[PDB]
RNA sequence: UGGCACCUCGAUGUCGGCUCGUCGCAUCCUGGGGCUGUAGUCGGUCCCAAGGGUUGGGCUGUUCGCCCAUUAAAGCGGCACGCGAGCUGGGUUCAGAACGUCGUGAGACAGUUCGGUCCCUAUCCGUCGCGGGCGCAGGAAAUUUGAGAGGAGCUGUCCUUAGUACGAGAGGACCGGGAUGGACACACCGCUGGUGUACCAGUUGUUCCGCCAGGAGCAUCGCUGGGUAGCUAUGUGUGGCAGGGAUAAACGCUGAAAGCAUCUAAGCGUGAAGCCCCCCUCAAGAUGAGAUUUCCCAUUUCUUCGGAAAGUAAGAUCCCUGAAAGAUGAUCAGGUAGAUAGGUUUGGAGUGGAAGUGUAGCGAUACAUGGAGCGGACAAAUACUAAUCGAUCGAGGACUUAACC
């Protein structure tokens, strides 16, 4: 595995907030070398949601963060990250077997330089 | 791991070795062999560790002798030991069962199942 | 003498028939083909050239498309050459087994150590360190340069750079177990450079 | 640790050989018809090997 | 491994009961010595009424270390303490009695008076 | 140890130790030899010989020295009494204070004692590594010879010959063979261990996930017990083996000047750890630019002439996926003619018996489902995701002589 310039506590906390963020909106901007390992951490974690079990479930609840994707009118109930993997991305490559993310590179950033890309969920 | 060392290593592989774990009291009926002589030579003692896979295990053999602690490492797959035999099984927690090396008796007792 | 190419596979131990464990190098040696004969007519030396691994015609080119033609043969990854080596034997495109060896034979092993990078001193040439406490800030450097008077500093001043690498050969390393089934050949020792390295065999010259 | 002699424009110059940089490796889209870099996302079209990302 | 300034408990009925070592006998540059070697040593204690007297210099055999030996078998043997027994100029030593188990290794140094002593040999 | 006062007072840092060495031979050990008050063992002295080797501690700031314990031996000197833009600051040599002594006194003593700021981002040459350009009379891919240079070079103990030769005895071998170590060097991770901050488990405080259960954040990785890949020594494998040519000192053969004699003048033979080889590594920019096998071939516009340019062939690169490689370049494995990386499915080490449910107990807890669950870097299959599409560079081979043709 590769660091990315901060130390260990710091990692884990980032690659939490970025494959969170990919989960939610489905398609996110990132540095080329930033996105290169997020890649792992969200196709490992899509495979726990294709197994649905309540194992599976607890274990993906300790690196999901905690945040409301959107609201549900169904009495207002308010819809979670973890619901939806388990519910909504997980059964969308129930055929696929590996690869649910594409990396598409864009050009350098005006402030330092950076290589940006597009990381998809497809 | 790599297969190419599994075959050519296969067939020194001892079959006769039985099943135990790091815990239990063994009796080892190892073979000492000397210039022109083969004794059947005893040690009987817990297993501390077991290490390794393929014919590179290995494990440790605890002893307190005369008030000393004596540990003897062998080979599992040697064909130096005449048999071996697991004269109980004890009760651990453990993998590697280094906290013994600074504990005397009465709180170096192993329970058995 | 007698020589071949092989690969490192890796590292393991036997057991010799007195009950002693020793450890052991594993070699593959497949498809070995002689390519060409050196003459002192044609060249000035005697040599013989063997060819290693096939590999897939689109990474061969052209050139060595027809180099490897004359002796009717796909063409191959690696290429070296053996001197000081009978030349009555090894007919242009036969191929070379591992069975030219036996029990108990002494040979030689040839390769390129392995890759370390920009290296110090006191791990590229085993120098001494100054002390670490009493005051000191002398650590892990390389010393004195030399004396005033030359006004320069000599050749041979030991100093940091690129460790490894090189090419290493080993000597009077003993062979244990030799298969022809598995093309696998047993060296008791160690032998220079990482996995997958080629490895040339080559009969003992002393 | 402090230069000796001042230096010359001739060495001052010969220096400077490498400090160039290089001319980007760019190409020709197929779609919009004008200049690309390899393996990037066409900025302006807004596709990539014709998918209109 | 056993050099300078490095003490170890006798194993013997002579008055010496600890000793500290002076020399590694061998070689110019010799630096350890293991099971089977002989030092120059000297007796820090001694208990009262013993034949060597506190402060001598004596000469002695390594029969156990925390590090043991090897063999050509590959079984290997290590013990909790390292012991030491006080030998004359030749190969008898200067006690009656020797203490604790004692390594193989002795056999092949022609040591035999050692080993027919010993309570059991490993 | 001195004499002189020739360079330096618009600054040439001054003892001892540390790291790093290199040179001389007037040789401490090991090699060869002459003489001996050389019987043998042990020695003494001199000649050749600089290849390698040449210890750890107690006291003192100490160089030196004395002592303890070893070793084959514990050499003598030069390099700004080698080495402070490489280190230390114990001593000398600032300001404080005190003792003895000298002075009426301020003070002084190279007499003594306690404490006392060691600055600098490397321009040029030099040294250690790594790249770009052109050259080598066509353009390319590999495999190589070797001028020349660097590395290595050390040595102990035991057994047998043999209680033999020698000697009255006490004592006690040369030559030869065998076995096994000390220090040093190269490589490697199967073994013994170390580390192993994205592996496993136990545990305290507090906050959070609405609550129980189960988890997460922070507290040195919170602390503790283990540990994969990789990197490692204190671990393991191997090396200095056996030899050739010419020699030094030395010992001789034949032999004359000088009918004898003499190792010398002509000519030959033995003869050193030394010289050149053997062994390991680099090496064709070795501008003297080498050799071999294989591949592409002789196009088009302009020329008045040297020749100019412009699409290519064999081939390479830009660009992208990477590690057995790596500061960056470079090297090496691949780019759909695909297993190069990620993922997925099976495994392996490692840790050790998951969550849920049930049973026994009032409870902490124990047992079963079950070698369970988890499992970075390790192995094999799989094209599912990313290596799409394109572009740039790259030959038509001068003259003379000779032999073939
Ligand atoms: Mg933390
Ligand atoms: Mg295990
Ligand atoms: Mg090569
Ligand atoms: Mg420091
Ligand atoms: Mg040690
Ligand atoms: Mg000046
Ligand atoms: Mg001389
Ligand atoms: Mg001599
Ligand atoms: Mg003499
Ligand atoms: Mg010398
Ligand atoms: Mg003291
Ligand atoms: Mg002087
Ligand atoms: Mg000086
Ligand atoms: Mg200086
Ligand atoms: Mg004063
Ligand atoms: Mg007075
Ligand atoms: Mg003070
Ligand atoms: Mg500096
Ligand atoms: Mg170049
Ligand atoms: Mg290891
Ligand atoms: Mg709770
Ligand atoms: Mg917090
Ligand atoms: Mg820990
Ligand atoms: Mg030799
Ligand atoms: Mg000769
Ligand atoms: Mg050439
Ligand atoms: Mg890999
Ligand atoms: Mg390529
Ligand atoms: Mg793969
Ligand atoms: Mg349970
Ligand atoms: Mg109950
Ligand atoms: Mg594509
Ligand atoms: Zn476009």
């Amino acid at each position: 595995y590769r660091k990315l310039g901060r130390t260990s506590s710091q990692r884990k906390a980032l690659l939490r907030d970025l494959a969170t963020d990919l989960i939610v909106h489905e398609r996110i901007e990132t540095t080329e070398a930033r996105a290169k390992e997020i890649r792992k951490v969200v196709e490992k974690l899509i495979t726990s949601g294709k197994k649905g079990d309540l194992h599976a479930r607890r274990q993906a609840a300790a690196f999901i963060r905690h945040e409301v994707v959107e609201v549900v009118q169904v009495k207002n109930r308010p819809v979670y990250a973890l619901q939806k993997l388990f519910d909504d991305v997980a059964p969308r490559y129930a055929e696929r077997q590996g690869g649910y993310t594409r990396i598409l590179k864009k050009g350098p950033r005006r402030g330092d330089g950076a290589p940006m890309v597009i990381i998809e969920l497809v | 791991m790599n297969k190419l060392i599994d075959e050519i290593t296969k067939s020194q592989l001892n079959p006769d070795v039985p099943s135990f774990r790091p815990g239990d009291t063994v009796r080892v009926h190892a073979k000492v062999v000397e210039g022109t002589r083969e004794r059947i030579q005893l040690f009987e003692g817990v297993v501390i560790k077991r290490r390794g896979a393929g014919i590179s295990e290995t494990f440790t053999v605890r002893k307190i002798s005369n008030g000393v602690g004596v540990e003897r490492t062998f080979p599992v797959h040697t064909p130096r030991i005449a048999k071996l035999e697991v004269i109980r099984r004890g009760k651990v927690r453990r993998a590697k069962l280094y906290y013994l090396r600074n504990l005397r008796g009465k709180a170096a007792r192993i329970k058995e199942i | 003498t007698k020589g071949i190419l092989g690969r490192k596979v890796g590292m393991t131990q036997v057991f010799t028939e007195n009950g002693e464990l020793i450890p052991v190098t594993v070699i593959e040696a497949a498809q070995n083909v002689v390519l060409q004969k050196k003459t002192v007519e044609t060249d000035g030396y005697e040599a013989v050239q063997i060819g290693f691994e096939d590999k897939r015609a689109k990474l061969s080119n052209k050139p060595e498309q027809g180099h490897v033609a004359k002796a009717d043969t796909t063409p191959k990854r690696f290429i070296r050459e053996f001197r000081d080596v009978n030349l009555d034997e090894y007919e242009i495109g036969a191929e070379v087994k591992v069975d030219v060896f036996a029990e108990g034979d002494i040979i030689d092993a040839t390769g390129v150590s392995k890759g370390k990078g920009f290296q110090g001193v006191i791990k590229r040439h085993g120098q001494s360190r100054g002390p670490m406490a009493h005051g000191s800030r002398y650590h892990r450097r390389p010393g004195s340069m030399g004396p005033v008077a030359p006004n320069r500093v000599f050749k041979n001043k030991l100093l940091p750079g690129r460790m490894g690498g090189e090419q290493i050969t080993i000597q009077n390393l003993e062979i244990v177990k030799v298969d022809v089934e598995k093309n696998v050949l047993l060296v008791k020792g160690n032998v220079p450079g990482a996995k997958k390295a080629l490895v040339q065999i080559k009969t003992a010259t002393k | 640790a402090v230069p000796f002699r001042r230096t010359s424009k001739a060495k001052k110059r010969k220096r400077r050989t490498h400090v160039k940089l290089q001319l980007p490796g760019m190409n020709e889209c197929s779609n919009c018809g004008e200049y690309r870099l390899s393996h990037h996302v066409c900025p302006e079209c807004g596709q990539y090997d014709g998918k209109d990302v | 491994m056993i050099q300078q300034e490095s003490r170890m408990k006798v194993a013997d009925n002579s008055g010496a009961r600890e000793v500290l070592t002076i020399k590694v006998l061998g070689g110019s540059g010799r630096k350890t010595a293991n099971i089977g070697d002989v030092v120059v040593c000297t007796v820090k204690q001694a208990t009262p009424g013993g034949v060597v007297k506190k402060g001598e210099v004596v000469k002695a055999v390594i029969v156990r270390t925390k590090s043991g030996a090897r063999r050509q078998d590959g079984s290997y043997i290590k013990f909790d303490e390292n012991a030491c027994v006080i030998i004359r100029d030749d190969k008898s030593p200067r006690g009656t009695r020797i203490f604790g188990p004692v390594a193989r290794e002795l056999r092949e140094n022609n040591f035999m008076k050692i080993v027919s002593l010993a309570p059991e040999v490993l």
